[PDB]
């Protein structure tokens, strides 16, 4: 509603990106909202940028202009996800990282 | 119909139980000094 550009996530205790100026590229802000939330570095590519108002999902090169007169709700969602990557589910093999030379 | 009809969901018992990864380990060493030919 009011004008600016908000970055939302899922949990009231992280308070939302709030930017007044800059020009900015997805990857920046997504490392930046990465960093805010406290994600490893081995674990933030299973995350990106989606726009519920628009079903769309921003670029990973994408680039994101201000102009003091723009404003629109963003949200950083994790989106690759593997079924069964757990181990409950019995009936189909499970899911796991290589180690070197038990499954991590 | 469903007042004649009572059973626990099949969603509350547990088994095997699960683990992911906790973390890794910080270490990391610094000591360079540098000269010239």
């Amino acid at each position: 509603p009011e004008p600016g550009v908000e970055v939302t996530f899922y949990l009231l205790d992280r308070e939302p990106l709030r930017l007044g100026s800059g020009e900015y590229t997805a990857e920046e802000l997504c490392i930046r909202a990465a960093q805010e939330c406290s994600i490893s570095p081995l674990c933030h590519n299973l995350f990106a940028l989606y726009d519920e108002s628009t079903k769309l999902w921003y670029a990973p090169n994408r680039i994101i202009t201000v102009d003091d007169k723009t404003s629109l709700r963003l949200h950083y969602r994790m989106r690759f996800y593997f079924t069964n990557w757990h181990g409950t589910n019995d009936n189909e093999q499970s899911v796991w990282r290589h180690s070197p030379k038990e499954a991590t | 119909p469903w007042f004649q009809g009572v059973k626990t969901p099949r969603a509350l018992d547990f088994s095997e139980y699960r683990y992911p990864v906790a973390t890794f380990q910080p270490s990391g060493p610094e000591f360079s000094d540098d000269l010239i030919l």
